RNA sequence: GGUGAAAUUCUUGGAUUUAUUGAAGACUAACUACUGCGAAAGCAUUUGCCAAGGACGUUUUCAUUAAUCAAGAACGAAAGUUAGGGGAUCGAAGAUGAUCAGAUACCGUCGUAGUCUUAACCAUAAACUAUGCCGACUAGGGAUCGGGUGGUGUUUUUUUAAUGACCCACUCGGCACCUUACGAGAAAUCAAAGUCUUUGGGUUCUGGGGGGAGUAUGGUCGCAAGGCUGAAACUUAAAGGAAUUG
């Protein structure tokens, strides 16, 4: 399956209207030159580990 | 009464300029007034330019931009977040940031 | 229901001698058939190439060249001249505020009947000790720079062919005439011949083109 | 008689014989005695001379096209008219030109037509005021004018015919199936009204 | 209300009225 | 850049040595005098050849205005239309040497 | 002496016909017996006779034209098309 | 420099992503697809995952025939609307990056008018 | 395609998208703008012809000719009307899909007149600088357009020259502008609405509670729509400027 691993690089923000969704950046894991900014639900600290459903999506700001 | 001195915009000694259509809602509005911007961009986003210059043949020949002007509607313009309402005083600063 | 691609050909272009890189493309097209010649098509086609790509340099990559096909040879196709032009991203970049602009064109027949009309574009400057900040003109510079632009233009196309402006201007030489017929005036940035376009062709003359052409 | 659009009487050396072929060319709007008049395939384009279709570009018009080669003239034949040209295709020669109805047809481009556009003008924008002119034009043309009405004329003359009041009965429009009595009205209507507009052919 | 229209109200009364004027001659 | 024919042929009136109307300028060609002769657009070709024939016979220099009879008229200083005038003595202009 | 405001020729018809086709006329009527200018002699001897063709009485020539008036804006337009193409044909 | 080329027309409106790859010239197109060919959402028709979705076939198809490299011109609507591309077309390039397809000579061509004819909207415009 | 979301609509006759060629009519982008010109309305592609005009250089040209103005006359956006040509887009009317309690309205699609021009008419707009014309003075301030004064300057290169524009300042008629306010005006504001109760610089129009009513009435101009002029009866105790709290 073309599922990916990334670990965070980084918070960047809480975004959203509610503001339950957060803003962060990964790093791939195994190419960690390309890194990738994106959205998430929840409770995030750097270091942890996300299993990615895409890599080229690449998300920004939402409401 | 008189908002403001000018009423408008840059006139001032002239009676007719042609107008413009704001790009937002197509309404007509002055050249002298219709608030005017240029949106300069790159047209790649940073998130891929690795991957294009990657892919990229010609390495490292260049990369283009995007050049636009940009004329507005008054209530386009303040709908936008792109420009808003100024304190009295604060309504003379001629200058951006 | 068809995979048409499993009727299609590939066409080797060969492009001038008077640039560097013939390699310039292929093209598919369908297969000649009976009472369809897919070479009867093909004459007809233009592509168009950024001169960089053609002399091999990227100092070129903001004009452009427009190629109309002329021939066909054994899975292989000739191309002449079709027309230059100018970038919107240059051409923008080029363009602000705060200098005036000014443009002219002309028209006329090269020696050869090969029309073209041929546009020509220069903004003002200000000369290194200048402090008001928009550095406009008048009518009379502009008047009298228009002029003498249509001149040298008409001056240096009549005694010409179309092989004379593309080695020409290859090397650009047209621009920096008239920078050294304008230095008099104003520095006058920007300068550039920026597009031609063709009006009228002689008959095809199959003959002088496979002369231009023939190497390796 | 009978028309707008005057004639021209040009004269042409006979190219097979010492005399003369007089012809009757439509005027063309710019024409005048002690003028020359080309025909050719090799002829120039200017107003009054005439030339194939293939011989002209796009965007040109002309007056007296053929329809046929040959045929010494048909279309865009009335003061006024005039007939464009609007594209070529080698494939069979056939040129393919715009009609003052508005019309599309597509033709021999070795078919002929003279130059411009046929004198008269605006003949038709005066009113003719009155019956009397209306009489001597139908006088000099044919016996047209004047004109009654089917609501009028007894049903023994007329499908409309009939008493009691001025008025028809049944519809005005004909299908074209029909047949020569039927035929008083409107024939093959694919509407009928006031309308608009205002192009013919698209 | 507004006064252009107040304006549009009057020229069609007078219009009106002029009409019922004129059936007199 | 350039002078105006009209100023030039008023010129020519107030200083220089001429006459007008087809006649008067067939007679001074034919004397050989008039060095130049101006011509209208509008006349008759065959009145335009006859004249240049005129003029290439007594070497003679010839002039195609840019408008007609009238306007010529206008021009030399009359409220009449001419088609052609023939001068002489070419006066206080330096039409000889000009483009012409 | 000005013996009419307005109507001026249209006076042949009286009080018949309608105003507006009796100003729709006199246009027209006006165009028609105006003695143009002649394009060959320059003079104003340029008349018409048999709709759609006047005579220069001086020069003798001819020339084809609408019915009321010499020139159509159409056929002043037809000239400029064909010069136009004529010019793009033969450079 | 074995690669064979080809080049890419990317317009995006507001409402689509066209994606259109061809020869050197316009003709023999080589690929055409859009976001609604991979969605039928209609609002989403400009969606920028629509975009990709559309650009990772596109290249798919660009191999299959053969091609390797490409040159991009891209535009908007323009004429008198517009002129600036939706989302969309950022993300059918970045996907055709990542597809592998090489890469050469980006260029805009969207049309600009000399002052050309009326705007759609009437002097007061289309109010939300 | 189009939308906030959809629908109307177009599509094996292969739409949209792609390339080429063409035609038409309109519009003159960006560059390029407290900048331009102009009695005002107003005016952007180029060139040529035509006249015209302000401002200036100005030891030139004449001698009080002149300033505002009833009557009277010219010009006079757009829309609008009459008629020819034109008719691409845009688009009242109109026809249609949605929405909505309803929507003959906003949104969407098409579309007539018109939008363009020609020959006539009209003659008004927030036709607003809602602020006349000419002169004297009040601080500066710096920009800047057009015009007029110097640099043992800059660069343009040739051997410097030369013009040349730029700058440095010197300088005038400018569209105008910033801080202050001395004066004026509650106040907003006014390089001018300043020059005034210490009341008068030449000077023309309109203005006098609100409405009724820009109606009626007549007259007059106009193809008409309508305009200019233009009341009264009757009715009635009011509407705005700035700023404060919400």
């Amino acid at each position: 399956t073309p599922v990916t691993l990334a670990k965070v690089i980084k918070v960047l923000g809480r975004t959203g209207s509610r503001g339950g969704v957060t803003q962060v950046r990964v790093e791939f894991l195994e190419d960690t030159s390309r890194t990738i900014v994106r959205n998430v639900k929840g409770p995030v600290r750097e270091n942890d580990i996300l299993v990615l459903m895409e890599s080229e999506r690449e998300a920004r700001r939402l409401r | 009464p008189k908002k403001r001195a000018s009423n408008g915009r840059n006139k001032k000694g002239r009676g007719h300029v042609k107008p413009v259509r704001c790009v937002n809602c197509s309404k007509s509005i002055p050249k002298d007034k219709a608030i005017k911007r240029m949106a300069i961009r790159n047209i790649v986003e940073a998130a891929a330019v690795r991957d294009l210059s990657e892919a990229s043949v010609y390495p490292e020949y260049a990369l283009p931009k995007t050049y636009n002007k940009l004329h507005y509607c008054v209530s386009c313009a303040i709908h936008a977040r792109i420009v808003r309402v100024r304190s009295r005083e604060d309504r003379k600063n001629r200058a951006p940031p | 229901v068809v995979d048409p691609f499993t009727r299609k050909e590939w066409f080797d272009i060969k492009a001038p001698s008077t640039f560097e890189n013939r390699n310039v493309g292929k093209t598919l097209v369908n297969k000649s058939t009976g009472l369809k010649s897919a070479s009867d098509a093909l004459k007809g086609r233009v592509v168009e190439v950024c001169l960089a790509d053609l002399q091999g340099s990227e100092d070129h990559s903001f004009r452009k060249i427009k190629l109309r096909v002329d021939e066909v040879q054994g899975k292989n196709l000739l191309t002449n001249f079709h027309g230059m032009d100018f970038t919107t991203d240059k051409l923008r970049s080029m363009v602000r505020k705060w200098q005036t602009l000014i443009e002219a064109n002309v028209t006329v027949k090269t020696s050869d009947d090969y029309v073209l009309r041929i546009f020509a574009i220069a903004f003002t400057r200000k000369q290194a000790n200048q402090v008001k900040r928009h550095s406009y003109a008048q009518s009379s510079h502009i008047r009298a720079i228009r002029k003498v632009i249509s001149e040298i233009l008409t001056k240096e196309v009549q005694g010409s062919t179309l092989a004379q402006l593309t080695s020409k201007l290859i090397p650009e030489v047209i621009n920096k005439e008239i920078e050294n017929a304008t230095k008099d005036i104003f520095p006058l940035q920007n300068i550039h011949v920026r597009k031609v376009k063709l009006l009228k062709q002689p008959k095809f003359d199959v003959g002088a083109l496979m002369a231009l052409h023939g190497e390796g | 008689s009978g028309r707008g659009a005057p004639l021209a009487k040009v004269v042409f050396r006979d190219p097979y014989k010492y005399r003369l072929r007089e012809e009757i060319f439509i005027a063309n709007e710019g024409v005048h005695t002690g003028q020359f008049i080309y025909a050719g395939k090799k002829a120039s384009l200017n107003v009054g001379n005439v030339l194939p279709l293939g011989s002209v570009p796009e965007g040109t018009i002309v007056s007296n096209v053929e329809e046929k080669p040959g045929d010494r003239g048909a279309l865009a034949r009335a003061s006024g008219n005039y007939v464009i040209i609007i594209g070529h295709n080698p494939d069979e020669n056939k040129t393919r030109v715009r009609l003052p109805s508005g019309a599309k047809k597509v033709i021999s481009s070795d078919a002929r037509g003279v130059i411009g556009v046929i004198a008269g003008g605006g003949r038709v924008d005066k009113p003719l005021l009155k019956a009397g002119r209306a009489f001597h034009k139908y006088r000099l043309k044919r016996n047209s004018w004047p004109k009654t009405r089917g609501v009028a004329m007894n049903p023994v003359d007329h499908p409309h015919g009939g008493g009691n009041h001025q008025h028809i009965g049944k519809a005005s429009t004909i299908s074209r199936g029909a047949v020569s009595g039927q035929k008083a009205g409107l024939i093959a209507a694919r509407r009928t009204g006031l309308l608009r507009g205002s192009q013919k052919t698209q | 209300m507004r006064a252009k229209w107040r304006k549009k109200r009057t020229r069609r009364l007078k219009r009106k009225r002029r009409k019922v004027r004129a059936r007199s001659k | 850049s350039q002078e105006s024919i009209n100023q030039k042929l008023a010129l020519v009136i107030k200083s220089g040595k001429y006459t007008l109307g087809y006649k008067s300028t067939v007679k001074s060609l034919r004397q050989g005098k008039s060095k130049l002769i101006i011509i209208a657009a509008n006349t008759p070709v065959l009145r335009k050849s006859e004249l240049e024939y005129y003029a290439m016979l007594s070497k003679t220099k010839v002039y195609y205005f840019q408008g007609g009879n009238n306007e010529l008229g206008t021009a030399v200083g009359k409220l009449f239309r001419v088609g052609v005038v023939s001068i002489l003595e070419a006066g206080d202009s330096d039409i000889l040497t000009t483009l012409a | 002496a000005k013996r009419t405001k307005k109507v001026g020729i249209t006076g042949k018809y009286g009080v018949r016909y309608g105003s507006s086709l009796r100003r729709q006329v006199k246009k027209l009527e006006i165009q028609q017996h105006a003695r143009y200018d002649c394009s060959f002699c320059g003079k104003k001897t340029v008349k018409r006779g048999a709709a759609g063709i006047w005579t220069c009485s001086c020069c003798k020539k001819t020339v084809a034209g609408g019915a009321y008036t010499v020139s159509t804006a159409a056929a002043a337009t037809v000239r400029s098309t064909i010069r136009r193409l004529r010019e793009m044909v033969e450079a | 420099n074995s690669q064979v080329f080809g080049v890419a027309r990317i317009y995006a409106s507001f409402n689509d992503t066209f994606v259109h790859v061809t020869d050197l010239s316009g003709k023999e197109t080589i690929a055409r697809v859009t976001g609604g060919m991979k969605v039928k959402a209609d609002r989403d028709e400009s969606s920028p995952y629509a975009a990709m979705l559309a650009a990772q076939d596109v290249a798919a198809k660009c191999k299959e025939v053969g091609i390797t490299a490409v040159h991009v011109k891209i535009r908007a609507t323009g004429g008198t609307r517009t002129k600036t591309p939706g989302p969309g077309g950022q993300a059918a390039l970045r996907a055709l990056a990542r597809s592998g397809l090489r890469i050469g000579r980006i260029e805009d061509v969207t049309p600009v008018p000399s002052d050309s004819t009326r705007k759609k909207g009437g002097r007061r415009g289309r109010r939300l």
